[PDB]
RNA sequence: GUCGACGUACUUCAUAGGAUCA
RNA sequence: AACGGGGCCUUUCCUUCUGGCUAACCUUGAGCUCUUGGCGAACCAGGACUUUUACUUUGAAAAAAUUAGAGUGUUCAAAGCAGGCGUAUUGCUCGAAUAUAUUAGCAUGGAAUAAUAGAAUAGGACGUUUGGUUCUAUUUUGUUGGUUUCUAGGACCAUCGUAAUGAUUAAUAGGGACGGUCGGGGGCAUCAGUAUUCAAUUGUCAGAGGUGAAAUUCUUGGAUUUAUUGAAGACUAACUACUGCGAAAGCAUUUGCCAAGGACGUUUUCAUUAAUCAAGAACGAAAGUUAGGGGAUCGAAGAUGAUCAGAUACCGUCGUAGUCUUAACCAUAAACUAUGCCGACUAGGGAUCGGGUGGUGUUUUUUUAAUGAC
RNA sequence: GGAUAGUGGCCUACCAUGGUUUCAACGGGUAACGGGGAAUAAGGGUUCGAUUCCGGAGAGGGAGCCUGAGAAACGGCUACCA
């Protein structure tokens, strides 16, 4: 629920700083299209 | 058929020391009478020591893997 | 039932009912203690002092023949081992398996058994500091255990 | 022991234990994931939409046969090609080429059957209570 | 190792009724487990018994009749509410008025309806029927 | 590319036994 | 007569101080009741004094609505909390009950079951013992302040006395010790056995080898076979048995050293130290990888002869890696009893392995005997 | 010490190195507002509860305020984002 996908983010561009900001301190233990994914594989 | 309450001497005798109905040593002591000093010496049935007769430091026993054999020409009696 | 074997062996002394002395024995209370002494201050530990009295002058039980256990008469008396018995012995056995690893590195059955005996010093050491019979700092230690068997 | 803790103080492992073991039941995980409709029909829906792609039996020669009750319609979400039964011949004539058809569940291999036609019930129109729109 | 001495009794019992033996040995002995076969006593189930003192937990040499169809330990021993006393009778008893649940309340060990009457309540240490 | 492994969803093959009668 | 609830007595009463009331008991007097004057138990209130919980009983609390449920002819009913009875006149009157609600918190009766603490270097309990060194301070100090006296109380240190002065068993639980054994359990050295291959010497002379028959192969420079030796590397036949040992994998020549182990015997010792076990650790057949050593046999891979004949249909020859070993990796098996570990109980029989007890048993010790073997 | 109606690392300065966790902290998911309640069931249980009552939070998304006993109000105000 917290960084579920929303209808139009952009209206909300606020509201999704902040999930942001939550997510650098949460996580921050751990940092201390599937055509687009497969193109860059058979391109390498 | 037997009574457990009130079992044969026998069957008592024949069952194991901790099988019993009141579980009891088979051991017993001896009065050892020293051949050359002719005093008397309390020795363990089972003793796992050569007992020696203090005043002759003779061995009266020696230690076996179950009783303990007596010295040959060693007076005994059961005490 | 043997902890660390299959084995279910009951082979085991049977105290007998009768809680008092044997009619047979006639000496004094007291002339008992001083031979549980005596034999103490030789060096012996309780086990032996109780097998030589059993054996050689028909103390059946010192409990029975003095009312007090032989460990008890000799702390009476100052005579108290630094540790107890049961765990200087396991700690004796211990040196020695591992005297005998250094030169022998590929008998690893006795590196097995020095498992074993270790975590048989473990359990009974966490007993006795429960007790507060060992200080609660102490720690049986592979490098250092010679000196406490000496 | 039947291989369970009954301490009374064990109420934490029977718990963690259950847990664990819910997992195993494919109900519960398809309950709990959200794959429950992967085997439904029409993909969690009760009905779909679909165009009538051409009408099979149209051409065989025995009437009301179960061939000629088959239409080959193409399903909208996701653009697949499946088979459609229609009540009767009498009801295929107001089927044609290229209208919208609410399919529902049900010649082996057909389990669909069509419930609507340009948005009006068939069995309302083989009743004569309605007329396609067109 | 041994957990419930009380276990060990009533299934020794139950064995040796199976068997058909006019007595049985009871090995350790206990508080518990003397008050269990009082109550098995005073409703007939078991006869005479004859406790045997050797100096450690002790022994019990009890006399059969026949009468016993069961007996058991409920283990854990459950906190039984006045309310609950009636689902562990459904659930233990063959039958409603067949058997006892025998429960150590505050008051001692007795049967339920004792416990009922008394109104009293709390573990549940076995069944008798 | 009628490519491999896995996951998922399905299809399918293994049912007759005793007694009497003709 | 059964069932439950309270009191006493039985070695069994919480202790102490203060206060309130006052029973009963002694007594005077007036008729079991009043009354004089003492004594004041019990009970109540408060201050000190105080092992802690688990469990269960009872009482409050857990909004209303909802659920169950009492009453009521909404015309019946779903419902609602209404309504009902007289009446010319003024009016009377019953309800809007009751139960349920887990856990946590609160008060309360139990004292079974399960924990928890206490007296062991006594640093222990008690007191009308006796002394101190301290702190506090009501009243009488007219009043206030300061000091002192006595006195009271709290604590502390000694002293004396009182006391049955203070430590549960010793689990056919567990650990440790001791005694005589037992084992193809383990590590390190050491000894031997033929056998295989190869090499030297030796006698002989046409084949040897393998096929269902052949052919690659060796062979008059002497093959195969024979005898006397020597070298190398593995492996321990028969005895050998689902018998023995080890946690499992596994373990088989002799001798020595090192430590380890089950069972048995014990009137020895400690006294719950125990069972099962995520985490974590030791070992883990065969094959396999890294770096040395070795390299006899057999032998994946590779090569090569023959490719005719179905019971002998995959056979032959050379043989790399491997097989062996040292120092490390890998961690898999039909790693099988397709069968978790601990504990208790439920039939008889005779065989075997280890220990122990008993015999007035056979044999040996060929002096007895004692041992050993049966 | 400052600030608040007031306790408080709520903030500041100086100090120590602490606090939680296999009895599951921390992180992640939630088609997560919580409860009274609803359904099913013989009992244990399983699921549902935006939705007539209670409590919380929001007024497109962040942020900050005036007034007032009471608002970080949005059928009040100011900025930014769409
Ligand atoms: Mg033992
Ligand atoms: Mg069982
Ligand atoms: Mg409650
Ligand atoms: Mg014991
Ligand atoms: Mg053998
Ligand atoms: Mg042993
Ligand atoms: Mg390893
Ligand atoms: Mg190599
Ligand atoms: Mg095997
Ligand atoms: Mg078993
Ligand atoms: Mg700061
Ligand atoms: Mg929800
Ligand atoms: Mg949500
Ligand atoms: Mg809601
Ligand atoms: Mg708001
Ligand atoms: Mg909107
Ligand atoms: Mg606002
Ligand atoms: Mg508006
Ligand atoms: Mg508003
Ligand atoms: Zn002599």
């Amino acid at each position: 629920g917290t960084y579920r996908k929303r209808f139009n983010e952009k209206a909300r561009s606020g509201h999704m700083a902040k999930l942001k900001e939550l997510k650098r301190i949460r996580n921050k233990q751990f940092t201390r299209s599937k055509v687009s994914r497969l193109k860059k594989k058979r391109l390498d | 058929v037997q009574d457990l309450l009130h079992p044969t001497a026998a069957s008592e005798a024949r069952k194991h020391k901790l099988k019993t109905l009141v579980q009891g040593p088979r051991s017993y002591f001896l009065d050892v009478k020293c051949p050359g000093c002719l005093n008397i010496t309390t020795v363990f049935s089972h003793a796992q020591t050569a007992v020696t007769c203090e005043s002759c430091s003779t061995i009266l026993c020696t230690p076996t893997g179950g009783k303990a054999k007596l010295s040959e020409g060693t007076s005994f009696r059961r005490k | 039932g043997r902890m660390h074997s299959a084995g279910k062996g009951i082979s085991s002394s049977a105290i007998p009912y009768s809680r008092n002395a044997p009619a047979w024995f006639k000496l004094s209370s007291e002339s008992v203690i001083e031979q549980i002494v005596k034999y103490a201050r030789k060096g012996l530990t309780p086990s032996q002092i109780g097998v030589l009295l059993r054996d050689a002058h028909g103390v059946t039980q010192a409990r029975v023949i003095t009312g007090n256990k032989i460990m008890r008469i000799l702390k009476s008396n100052g005579l108290a081992p630094e540790i107890p018995e049961d765990l200087y012995y396991l700690i004796k056995k211990a040196v020695s398996v591992r005297k005998h690893l250094e030169r022998n590195r590929k008998d690893k059955d006795a590196k097995f058994r020095l498992i074993l005996i270790e975590s048989r010093i473990h359990r009974l050491a966490r007993y006795y500091r429960t007790v507060a019979v060992l200080p609660p700092n102490w720690k049986y230690e592979s490098a250092t255990a010679s000196a406490l068997v000496n | 022991g039947k291989g369970k803790p009954r301490g009374l103080n064990s109420a934490r492992k029977l718990r963690v234990h259950r847990r664990n073991n819910r997992w195993a039941e494919n109900n519960y995980k398809k309950r709990l994931l959200g794959t429950a409709f992967k085997s439904s029909p029409f993909g969690g829906s009760s009905h779909a939409k679909g165009i009538v792609l051409e009408k099979l039996g149209i051409e065989s020669k025995q009437p009301n046969s179960a061939i000629r009750k088959c239409v080959r319609v193409q399903l909208i979400k996701n653009g697949k090609k499946v088979t459609a039964f229609v009540p009767n011949d009498g009801c295929l004539n107001f089927v044609d080429e290229n209208d919208e058809v609410l399919l529902a569940g049900f010649i082996p291999g057909v389990r669909f059957k069509v419930v609507k036609v340009s948005g009006v019930s068939l069995l309302a129109l083989w009743k004569e209570k309605k007329e396609k729109p067109r | 190792t041994r957990s419930s001495v009380l276990a060990d009794a009533l299934n020794a019992i139950n064995n040796a009724e199976k068997t058909g033996k006019r007595q049985v040995l009871i090995r350790p002995s206990s508080k518990v487990i003397i008050k269990f076969l009082q109550v098995m006593q005073k409703h007939g189930y078991i006869g005479e018994f004859e406790y045997i003192d050797d100096h450690r937990s002790g022994k019990i040499v009890v006399q059969l009749n026949g009468r016993l169809n069961k007996c058991g330990v409920i283990s854990p021993r459950f906190n039984v509410k006045i309310g609950d006393i009636e689902k562990w009778t459904a659930n233990l008893l063959p039958a409603r008025q067949f058997g006892y649940v025998i429960l150590t309340t505050s008051a001692g060990i007795m049967d339920h309806e004792e416990a009922r009457r008394k109104h009293v309540s709390g573990k549940i240490l076995g069944f008798v029927y």
